[PDB]
RNA sequence: AAUUGAAGAGUUUGAUCAUGGCUCAGAUUGAACGCUGGCGGCAGGCCUAACACAUGCAAGUCGAACGGUAACAGGAAGAAGCUUGCUUCUUUGCUGACGAGUGGCGGACGGGUGAGUAAUGUCUGGGAAACUGCCUGAUGGAGGGGGAUAACUACUGGAAACGGUAGCUAAUACCGCAUAACGUCGCAAGACCAAAGAGGGGGACCUUCGGGCCUCUUGCCAUCGGAUGUGCCCAGAUGGGAUUAGCUAGUAGGUGGGGUAACGGCUCACCUAGGCGACGAUCCCUAGCUGGUCUGAGAGGAUGACCAGCCACACUGGAACUGAGACACGGUCCAGACUCCUACGGGAGGCAGCAGUGGGGAAUAUUGCACAAUGGGCGCAAGCCUGAUGCAGCCAUGCCGCGUGUAUGAAGAAGGCCUUCGGGUUGUAAAGUACUUUCAGCGGGGAGGAAGGGAGUAAAGUUAAUACCUUUGCUCAUUGACGUUACCCGCAGAAGAAGCACCGGCUAACUCCGUGCCAGCAGCCGCGGUAAUACGGAGGGUGCAAGCGUUAAUCGGAAUUACUGGG
RNA sequence: GCCCGGAUAGCUCAGUCGGUAGAGCAGGGGAUUGAAAAUCCCCGUGUCCUUGGUUCGAUUCCGAGUCCGGGCACCA
C-alpha cells in the first residue's frame, strides 16, 4: 500500500501483521511476498514487498509456538497476545473467582459491597469487574488482600495484649 | 468451471433440449396406443401401433433409446392388442 | 564400521589371541594379555552362562571385525542355508574376500586386509572389488592390479602369513600375488577350538 | 494427570507446556507419565555428564 | 533342489513345593523424543482435522469433419520510399498453418482419500435374466432431399457474471424420404427401422472447365460374432456386545400393469398372511475389504501404511442431464455453511490431484525439472497435453554397504585414575616410524537407460499408373529431464569423519570420591537412615555403532483363555 | 508505541509516608533411637527487581531498564 517499516533483524511476518495492528496480526492467516507465498518462519529481510492475508478473531499465530520460539519473535504483539489470551480465560475466570471471593467477602469482612467500599481505593483497583478480573485471573495474590478488608485499628485492650504479647 | 469442456457442458445440454424433445414424441404417441387400449379401438388402436412402430424403432436407432428396451414396449404392447380382441 | 580400537585389548577380554598383531610378534609380554581387559580385569570374574555364549559371540566377530548387525545376517543366512547351521556360519564368515585375502596373507591382519579391499586395490576374475563384506564364491581367482600390487607391505606380509599352519582350501600364487579360491573350507580345517553352536543357540534366545 | 518431573533442579512454574512420555514412577501412588526433560520449556537438568540423553543435556564439550 | 524347527529369569516365604498374577530378556514400526552425527545406494514419509484454503499447474486434442482467418509467415497483386528489384504502406484465405466458433473423441481414464459401509461391500467358489465406446473376424449398405444454427454483422441489458433481439452462412451437427436384413415385434402371414463423407494421387475422356471419373487409406450404417469392461444373482466365510428378544407391512409370496441393458417389490394396483430370529435376527458400538504385513516352532494372535485387485466418497444434503459408460474429483442445476467481487440489483468458488499455507498434533518434505523412457487422450501421421510417470531436492525414517587409517611400536612416556601407596591401570593405545589413500575435496574422461520417429532411397504390395500410399531393407541428420550422470582414470594429503545406553540381581561390565530416607534412581526386586559397586561426578569396563537410548504399539515368553496345549 | 501499577530472605508474607526491614508457617541443629515418631530443647532465613542520583536516613523519592500485570491507538 506504499508503507516501508524497520524490523528488528531474525524479525518474523507474523511480527510485521502485529506491528501494523494487533487484530491484523492476531486473526493473520498467512502472508506471501514478492507473488510467492511464504510460511511464518521464514524471516523477513530487505524491505520486500508483502502480501498478507487475514481472517476474523481467532489468533494462535503462535498458540502453538509462542513460548516455542520456534519463528514468532519480538516480544511485541506476543506480549500483546498473552493480553488476548488472558483477556478471554480470565473472563470466565472472573466468574470462578467471582464466586470464591464473595464468600471470602463474607468470611473475613463480611457484605459484598462494604468489602468492595475497601476495595474501591486499592491496587490500581480499576471497575468492579477488574476486581474480579484480577483475582479471577489470580493477578492480585490474596491473603494479603483479606487481611486489608480487615486492616481496622482499636487497642482498647489490644494495646495490653500487645503488652501481654511482651509479657 | 474455467476450462474448455464447458463446450461440453454447453454442447451436452443443448443435446438435453433435442434429445428429451424426441423422446417426448415417442412417449406420446405410446400413450395413445395404451389410451388406445381403454377404448378397445383394437383396430385404431393397431393404427396407432402401425404410427409408433416407425417412431419408436428409429429413436432406437437414432441411439436415443436402447434398442432392446423398443423390443419392450412393441412386445408387451402388441401383446395387449391381441388379448384386446 | 570397524572397531578401530586398541585392537590386543580384545584379545585380553575375550581369551587369548586374536591374531590382532600377526607375525613379527607373538602376544610378548609387552601385550599384557591373561585377564587384565580393565583395571580390576587382572581379578577373579565367573562369567554366568549367558557371559559365555556372549563372549563366543564376541570374540568370532571380533577376529572378523564384523559389527553385530551385519553378523546378524550373516546368522540368519546361516540360519535358512542347510544343515549344520553353525557349520554354514562358519563357511560364510570364512568366504569373506577381505578374510580370503587374509587367508592368501596379502594383508597381515584381517584389518590390514580390509582396508586393502577397501582401496580397490584387489579384484576378482580380473574385477576390482571395493566391498569389505565381498563374499567369495568358490574357484574365483582373486588377483592384485598392478598399480596397488608389489607394494612391499604386502610380500612381505605374505612371507609373514606363511607362518600359519596353512590355509586348504584354495588356491594361491602367492609370489605372483594372486588369491584363488577351491571350494569353502571344512569344518574341520579352521581352527575348530573357537565354538560356534554356542552362537547358533545365543540367537536362538 | 499428575507426572513426575525427572532429574536435579527442574524449572518449571506452573504453565510452561512441555512433552510427556510414559513409564509408572512404582513409588508415587497414582502418577504414571514422565515429563520429558530437556524438551520444549523443560530445560534439562544442571550438570550430567554422564546419561545426558535421557534428561536432555547436551555434550559437555560447551 | 523348494524350510532343520520350540531356552528361560526375577518376584510372595523364616525356608520349601505348588498355584499364580505383575515384570524382563526377542523380533517389529508410516513412528515421535533426547543426544549425536561421515558418505552412498534402495525404500518410506499427514497415522491427528474427510478441517478450512492464496498462486501455479494437474485435460485437452483434431484444419485429414466445417463455416471460416482475428493474429502470424509468405505468395500473388498494387498506390509506392523508387540502391529499376534494397523493400516500404495496401487489398486478397491463395498455401504453411492458425485465435475464437460448430463438430467427433476424450473428460467416467490416469491420480487422492478412507468419511461412510457390518453388508446394496469384499474374498472364495458357483450361476442367467444382461449391455459393452474405442480394437478386432465375417456378411452386406454407404440412394435421394430439406430446414437450421454458432461463429460472424447491427442494435442492446448488466459494474460483472452472463446474456437479449433481429439478420446471413457451413458440415462427418440435426431431421425426413427411400432402402433393407441370418434385425425387432409377431403363431405366421405380415409390419417396421440405418448412414456421411474426407485426405493423396492421377492417365484416358467428359470437364455447367470448382470437377466428374479410376484408384487408394481411412471415416461412415446395420447385423451376427470374439475379446475386454461393467451391472446382476445364490451358497460359504467376512468385528465386539444378550446389561439389545423379538423384529418387518413393500414387509413374505402370488397374479397382472409398468419399468431397467437385465431377473426381481425394482416400482404400482389386487389377492394370500406371511418372512426373518437362539446355527444371535432386530438394535447398539466400532471398522473400508483382500492379496498380504508383523509376530509366533506351529496352531493361532494383532494389523491391513507403502505396492496390487475390489468397493465408497470427491465442500455438506440431494436430483438429473449428456454419453457406450457417471448419477460424474478439477461438468450441470437446487439447497446449506463458509469464503470472495460489487455500482447492493446480483454474482464467483471447493487442494481427499501435485507441490505449497494456516491450523490440529508427538510428528511426516520442494509452490524443483522434463516429456527423453514406459503408459494415457486425441490426430492418418508429424505432433500437442500428460504434477500419470520418469527423475531431482528434503529428513538417519528404516533396510544395506563402506569409511572415519594400516602395519609397527615399551621408556610399558606423559597426563588421568586406583594403590595392600612397592605398584597397578590407561596401554601398542599415544608419540615416533614406515606404510596405502576407499569415500569425502580436486582434475580429466565416459556407458546404459534410445526403442523409435524424420527426410532421402530401393524393392515388394496395390493399381489403368516408375502414380499416391502401405509394408520391409539401406543413408545422413539426428532424439537424455536425471546429468558438472554410473563407472573408470589421475591428484595431493592421515589428513575431512563417533558417538549413546549401561556396569546391584534380573543381564555383559568395577572401583574411588561426593551426598546422607536427602538430593536423586526404578521395567520388577528394590537402592539411599554417615563407609551406596544401585543416587551425582570421575577413571576403567560392557554393549551398540552413524547410530544409541526413551516412550508408544503388536506379538512373543504366556501351556495366564490351553484346538495343537491347562484346570 | 506510549502512560501506569507489581518483585518485601525457603513459602506466605510485615511496615514499604527519608528513616537505621519484622513475623506466620515451615526448615535445620540438640537430647532421644539403628533413624524417626512421640516427648523435650533451641534458633534462623534479606540485594526491599537491578541501577545509579538527592541520601545521616532511599527499601519506598528520583529517572533508567528487567520481568509481572492492566489501558488505548496503531487495521498494508
Amino acid at each position: 500500500k506504499g508503507d516501508v517499516v524497520d524490523l528488528p533483524a531474525g524479525s518474523t511476518p507474523l511480527d510485521f501483521a502485529y506491528h501494523i495492528h494487533s487484530d491484523v496480526g492476531h486473526r493473520c492467516i498467512g502472508a506471501k511476498i514478492g507473488g510467492r507465498i511464504v510460511p511464518f518462519t521464514y524471516q523477513l529481510q530487505m524491505g520486500d514487498q508483502i502480501e498478507i492475508i487475514t481472517q476474523k478473531q481467532p489468533n494462535p499465530s503462535r498458540d502453538w509456538l509462542n513460548p516455542n520460539l520456534g519463528y514468532v519473535t519480538t516480544s511485541r504483539g506476543r506480549s500483546k497476545i498473552h493480553a488476548w489470551f488472558r483477556k478471554q480465560d480470565r473472563d470466565k475466570n472472573i466468574l470462578a473467582g467471582r464466586q470464591i471471593l464473595d464468600d471470602e467477602l463474607e468470611h473475613l469482612g463480611i457484605s459484598l459491597k462494604e468489602a468492595e467500599k475497601h476495595l474501591l481505593p486499592r491496587y490500581n483497583f480499576n471497575d468492579v469487574d477488574e476486581l474480579l478480573a484480577a483475582i479471577g485471573g489470580g493477578d492480585i495474590r490474596l491473603n494479603q488482600m483479606v487481611n486489608f478488608l480487615q486492616s481496622q485499628f482499636n487497642k482498647p485492650s489490644a494495646e495490653e495484649q500487645d503488652a501481654a504479647a511482651l509479657k | 468451471n474455467i476450462k474448455s469442456a464447458k463446450k461440453r457442458a454447453i454442447q451436452s445440454e443443448k443435446a438435453r433440449k433435442h434429445n428429451a424433445s424426441r423422446r417426448s414424441m415417442m412417449r406420446t404417441f405410446i400413450k395413445k396406443v395404451y389410451a388406445a387400449i381403454e377404448a378397445g379401438d383394437k383396430a385404431a388402436a393397431q393404427k396407432a401401433f402401425n404410427e409408433m412402430q416407425p417412431i419408436v424403432d428409429r429413436q432406437a436407432a437414432k441411439g436415443l433409446i436402447h434398442k432392446n428396451k423398443a423390443a419392450r414396449h412393441k412386445a408387451n404392447l402388441t401383446a395387449q392388442i391381441n388379448k384386446l380382441a | 564400521a570397524r572397531y578401530l580400537g586398541p585392537k590386543l585389548k580384545l584379545s585380553r577380554r575375550e581369551g587369548t589371541d586374536l591374531f590382532l598383531k600377526s607375525g613379527v610378534r607373538a602376544i610378548d609380554t609387552k601385550c599384557k594379555i591373561e585377564q587384565a581387559p580393565g583395571q580390576h580385569g587382572a581379578r577373579k570374574p565367573r562369567l554366568s552362562d549367558y557371559g559365555v555364549q556372549l563372549r563366543e559371540k564376541q570374540k568370532v566377530r571380533r577376529i572378523y571385525g564384523v559389527l553385530e548387525r551385519q553378523f546378524r545376517n550373516y546368522y540368519k543366512e546361516a540360519a535358512r542355508l542347510k544343515g549344520n547351521t553353525g557349520e554354514n556360519l562358519l563357511a560364510l564368515l570364512e568366504g569373506r574376500l577381505d578374510n580370503v585375502v587374509y587367508r592368501m596373507g596379502f594383508g597381515a591382519t584381517r584389518a590390514e586386509a580390509r582396508q586393502l579391499v577397501s582401496h580397490k586395490a584387489i579384484m576378482v576374475n580380473g574385477r576390482v572389488v571395493n566391498i569389505a563384506s565381498y563374499q567369495v564364491s568358490p574357484n574365483d581367482v582373486v588377483s592384485i592390479r598392478e598399480k596397488a600390487k608389489k607394494q612391499s607391505r604386502v610380500k612381505a606380509a605374505l612371507e609373514l602369513a606363511e607362518q600359519r599352519e596353512k590355509p586348504t582350501w584354495l588356491e594361491v600364487d602367492a609370489g605372483k600375488m594372486e588369491g584363488t579360491f577351491k571350494r569353502k573350507p571344512e569344518r574341520s580345517d579352521l581352527s575348530a577350538d573357537i565354538n560356534e553352536h554356542l552362537i547358533v543357540e545365543l540367537y536362538s534366545k | 494427570v499428575t507426572s513426575y518431573i525427572g532429574g536435579e533442579g527442574h524449572n518449571l512454574q506452573e504453565h510452561s507446556v512441555i512433552l510427556i512420555r510414559g513409564g509408572r514412577v512404582k513409588d508415587l501412588p497414582g502418577v504414571r507419565y514422565h515429563t520429558v526433560r530437556g524438551a520444549l520449556d523443560c530445560s534439562g537438568v544442571k550438570d550430567r555428564k554422564q546419561a545426558r540423553s535421557k534428561y536432555g543435556v547436551k555434550r559437555p564439550k560447551a
